[PDB]
RNA sequence: AGCGCCGUGGCGCAGUGGAAGCGCGCAGGGCUCAUAACCCUGAUGUCCUCGGAUCGAAACCGAGCGGCGCUACCA
């Protein structure tokens, strides 16, 4: 007659629990799969791409179980602007007796080190293969910037294609191309609607999918039939995540950095101000390991215009108060995983859309803000995301001087003007400041049919820098 | 190579067939009962039970599309007004299209529930998260 | 001369009340369609 | 209390879906069709037909698209006929 | 989540503090050759729920419920 919660608590204490991270472990010997790292943080970033109104938060919620909220009155239903998140722990059974396809099992972040095998007749316990983070990306035509920013944050990709609807959906193609731009060659393909399809209709859809992916850079992407609502065939997807995606080369040698993508203010209404919390930068750390009590500065920071109209940038210095990742407060944060850096930064500085696409540097490094960025760019032959009613696809036109283009340097959302166009080179002047550290992968888009349309790729090779005022 | 794809497709089809071997044409014939300046819908309980919607919400939607007020007796709705079965059938079909029938999947198992204060109808056959309140 | 296409009964005017029996005919010579009345009591069932 | 009239070999019961202008009506015949009917003589301007009332309408052999109303049932012979079952009883019409 | 509100006789409003209110509804008769407009007359309510002050609360207020407009999804 034990309550369900008592049973879950007993299973949690028997399952290994949630360990507390050592306050000072030997770092050069810390691998992304170590227990101190794996049981409490997500080390590999996994994203979902697709056309609008097919269900990507549905698939992620079926996989892990952490909801993506989908907030803001009107945005509960139509579209979302912020990315969706969810922590998934991939567990595989140690018992060789239970068949491999159903060995894997993805659970929430709160799960124990070794939960029991829920397959009937299997007494063995699960082993944590890897912890992964899920970056849900709103797949709409209007919303371009966040898709490219997340794709920069991403490390592996999952493309969603519906069954009954038209085969060559252009948004899926655009997202796959954008993924190919930012050096992501690990994608697994999922057919979201199979239950409503016939045995031959599904085969025709698969043949169309193969026909579509022949001229793309990714060639041997595995294809998976999945059900988002029916909640089936997830263990196999966990298997494919384990097999086809290895760990990107990432060690602690690289200098510390950070890239804020979302911005969270911790101000619970109704509570007295004498008990508050700091301002949180939701950031992806692709390089650098951050600890408690580390001073860090937001380089593009305060953007101001002088009386003459000149652009001044005041870097936003900050002391790290906490590094919240996954579920528990953790001493060290593994680079390559979305983490909330809760610093003492002003809560209003983090209200909704303030720290979105902003590079941040730990003390001991001086990244440079640029006003002029000269880029090496390259284009495609036909636009993606446009449905032409039986005619040639819209062909990319060459760049014109003095034109506004959405240039996404990694995460930084900037609208650049062109000073000159060359055979392989171009020059861009930016209104919203952007900082450069090494090269940063950049995406280019222009305004032709009302909203932004991706055009090609580019990389900064030089630029004019502005020494920040301290 | 798509060899490791179609296999899971076959397993999914097998699971679909085993769990749901059955896989609406069950809308009651609308009996509009016109008493001169009065209208009676006596079968409203049968429609409400044959579409798995509570009669209270159906009557509210009726008095949202139709700008009148009526009384409930016993199961039956009486509205003192002259109206055709054409418009009753059309409004029933539209309600089924946006309330009784799920938009993502062709099913009737979905029911009206609540998730802070908005009305969130949720599905039972699959379990989707939709909203139809306005 | 013409060929019979369908057999339309045309409704009478005000002071009278009857269904005057007629027929749509497509004229062979040009193909224009004209409605022609058929005069007698039991003559319609003879049009064939 | 005048006696009712039954149907004969080409004259069938129907319901005014809605009455048309200029002396016409649209009658849903109890055969599955939304036919068009003319308000006949002997019945034009003495026995007023109201939208939603069971009637008798004569078919025409040589036009099945249009027919002509003949006799009207004042919802009493109509209910008695529904009780006897002269029409498909799914479409129940009553006050 | 908090705030600014609300809680109806069938619907809409209203005062909130002396305690069932009016129009729109509907039934009935009245004018009319007759219908509509217009006259007049009815049968129906926890003015949302628990309390506390009060000679008195539906009303002043609190400790709670439901429906809302924002703030805003507020690690
Ligand atoms: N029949 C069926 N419906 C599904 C499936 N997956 C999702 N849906 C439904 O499609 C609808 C869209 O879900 P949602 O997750 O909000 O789409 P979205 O990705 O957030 C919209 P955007 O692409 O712009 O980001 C939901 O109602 C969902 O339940 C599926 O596999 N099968
Ligand atoms: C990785 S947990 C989600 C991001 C941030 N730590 C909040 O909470
Ligand atoms: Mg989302
Ligand atoms: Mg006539």
């Amino acid at each position: 007659g034990e309550t369900e919660e008592e049973k879950r608590k007993r299973e949690f204490e028997e399952g290994g629990g949630l360990p507390e991270q050592p306050l000072n472990p030997d770092f050069s010997k810390l691998n992304p799969l170590s227990a101190e790292i794996i049981n409490r943080q997500a080390t590999i970033n996994i994203g979902t791409i697709g056309h609008v109104a097919h269900g990507k938060s549905t698939v992620v919620r079926a996989i892990s179980g952490v909801q993506t909220v989908r907030f803001k009155d009107e945005l509960e239903r139509n579209i979302t602007i912020k990315l969706g998140y969810a922590n998934a722990k991939i567990y595989k059974c140690q018992e060789p007796t239970c068949p491999e396809p159903d060995c894997y099992r993805s659970f929430k972040s709160d799960k124990e080190i070794s939960p029991k095998c829920q397959r009937p007749g299997c007494p063995g316990r699960y082993k944590l293969v890897r912890h992964v983070s899920f970056v849900d990306c709103p797949g709409h035509d209007i919303l371009m910037s966040t898709m490219l920013s997340g794709a920069a944050v991403m490390d592996a990709a999952l493309l969603l294609i519906a069954g009954n609807e038209s085969c060559p959906q252009p948004q899926t193609s655009e997202h796959l191309a954008a993924i190919e731009i930012m050096k992501l060659k690990h994608v697994i393909i999922l057919q979201n609607k199979v239950d409503l399809m016939r045995e031959e209709s599904a085969l025709e859809h698969q043949k169309s999918i193969l026909k579509f992916i022949r001229g793309t850079i990714a060639d041997g992407a595995p294809i998976v039939p999945i059900s988002a609502q029916l909640k089936y065939n997830i263990d196999a997807v966990n298997e494919f995540i384990v097999k086809t995606i290895p760990v990107p080369p990432r060690d602690f040698m690289i200098s510390p950095r950070l890239i804020v993508i979302r911005s969270f203010d911790v101000n619970k209404p109704g509570a007295e101000i004498e008990d508050l919390k700091g301002g949180v930068a939701g950031g992806s750390i692709l390089n650098g390991v951050f600890k408690l009590g580390d001073e860090i500065e937001i380089r593009p920071g305060i953007v101001t215009k002088d009386d003459k109209g000149k652009i001044q940038c005041k870097p936003i210095f900050s002391n790290i108060v906490s590094l919240f990742a996954e579920q528990n407060d953790l001493k060290f944060a593994v680079p390559g995983g979305l983490i909330g850096v809760g610093t003492k930064v002003d809560p209003t500085l983090c209200r909704a859309d303030r720290l979105v696409g902003q590079v941040v540097g730990a003390k001991g490094h001086l990244p440079n803000i640029y006003t002029d960025i000269e880029i090496n760019y390259f284009l495609l032959r036909r636009l993606l995301g446009v449905k032409t009613d039986g005619q040639k696809q819209a062909k990319v036109r060459k760049l014109e001087p003095n034109e506004v283009l959405m240039v996404n340097i990694g995460s930084t959302a900037t609208g650049a003007r062109v000073v000159a166009v060359k055979a392989d080179m171009a020059r861009l002047q930016l209104t919203s400041p952007a900082c450069t550290e090494i090269n940063e992968k950049i995406a280019l888009s222009r305004r032709i049919e009302k909203h932004w349309r991706l055009i090609g790729w580019a990389t900064i090779k030089k630029g004019t820098t502005l020494e920040p005022i301290a | 190579v798509g060899l490791p794809y179609s296999e899971l497709l076959s397993r999914f089809f097998n699971i679909l067939r085993t769990n749901n071997p059955e896989l609406k044409f069950r809308i009651p014939p609308p009996v509009c009962l016109r008493d001169g300046k009065k209208t009676i819908f006596s079968n409203i309980q049968d429609i409400a039970e044959k579409l798995h919607r509570s009669p209270e919400h159906l009557i509210q939607y009726l008095f949202a599309e139709l700008g009148t007020s009526g009384s409930v007796d016993g199961k039956r709705l009486v509205i003192k007004g002259k109206f055709q079965s054409k418009q009753m059938e059309n409004v029933l079909r539209r309600y089924i299209l946006e309330y009784v029938t799920c938009k993502t999947c062709k099913s009737i198992n979905t029911e009206l529930k609540r998730e802070n204060r908005l009305f969130f109808m949720v599905c039972k056959s699959c379990g989707s998260t939709r909203s139809v309140s306005s | 001369k013409g060929i019979v296409l369908e057999k339309i009964g045309i409704e009478s005017k005000q002071p009278n009340s009857a269904i005057r029996k007629c027929v749509r005919v497509q004229l062979i010579k040009n193909g224009k369609k004209v409605t022609a009345f058929v005069p007698n009591d039991g003559c319609l069932n003879f049009v064939d | 209390k005048r006696e009712l009239i039954y149907k004969e070999e080409g004259q069938e019961y129907a319901q005014i879906t809605k009455m048309l202008g200029n002396g016409r009506v649209e009658a849903s015949c109890f055969d599955g069709n939304k036919r068009m009917a003319h308000i006949r003589g002997k019945l034009r301007k003495k026995v007023w037909m109201g939208q939603g009332d069971i009637i008798l309408v004569s078919l025409r052999d040589f036009q099945d698209d249009q027919c002509d109303v003949v006799h009207k049932y004042n919802l009493d012979e109509a209910r008695t006929l529904k009780n006897q079952g002269e029409l498909p009883e799914n479409a129940k019409i009553n006050e």
